[PDB]
């Protein structure tokens, strides 16, 4: 599922919907939600 | 069942704060074109 993981970044920081993967692993999950939340804090703070 | 017409639907639902339901693309290509289109949406 490597590629899906690869996918999953470029997918989550573009606002795109290119490839349906996600976590399944528990201990992987909460990580992922915080990668979510840096993409705001980064893109937003752009426009700023 | 990827037609010449279904895909500006999405690329324009994707180009205006994408939110309506629409259908992949299947290719490896296709998948980075679109990524690539998304960055041009985001920025504009």
């Amino acid at each position: 599922t490597l590629s899906s993981a690869m996918w999953f970044s470029w997918g989550v920081l573009l606002n795109s919907g290119i490839g349906e993967g996600a976590p399944r692993s528990f201990s992987a999950r909460i990580l992922g939600m915080v990668w979510a939340g840096f993409a705001m804090i980064i893109v937003a703070s752009y426009t700023a | 069942s990827f037609t010449i017409g279904k895909a500006i639907w999405l690329l324009w639902g994707l180009v205006f704060n994408n939110s309506v339901p629409v259908q992949n693309p299947k290719g490896t290509t296709s998948k980075i074109m679109v990524s690539v289109w998304a960055f041009f949406a985001v920025i504009f």
